[PDB]
């Protein structure tokens, strides 16, 4: 969507609502990183016995 | 029949201007369509039957 945006060729509130997607995307992509991270501090032992 | 025939054609000139007007201002914005619809098949968001028909 972005090089449209360059040109008038496309609403301004969508462009915005692309980037604002973008970055919810990142942030829950973290709450799954951190999540995960959370779990391998009980077992960061790496053996079973 | 001379009175009302030349008063007529004044009327179709003035007619004729502003149709010629419209029609220019048309042509404008079927031409910024194309070029919008043409942008989006560049980048990808549009298939090419939209092209042919803008």
């Amino acid at each position: 969507r972005v090089p449209l945006g360059n040109a008038n060729l496309i609403g301004r509130e969508e462009l915005q609502h692309a980037r604002d997607a973008v970055t919810s995307a990142q942030a829950q992509l973290d709450v799954a990183i951190q999540q995960y991270n959370a779990n391998q501090a009980m077992i960061l032992g790496t053996k079973l016995e | 029949s001379v009175v009302q025939t030349v008063r007529s054609s004044f009327n179709n000139i003035n007619a004729s201007i502003s149709s010629i007007n419209a029609y220019k201002q048309a042509v404008v914005s079927a031409q910024s369509s194309l070029d919008a619809m043409e942008a989006g098949y560049s980048v990808g968001t549009r298939t090419i039957v939209d092209v042919l028909d803008a």
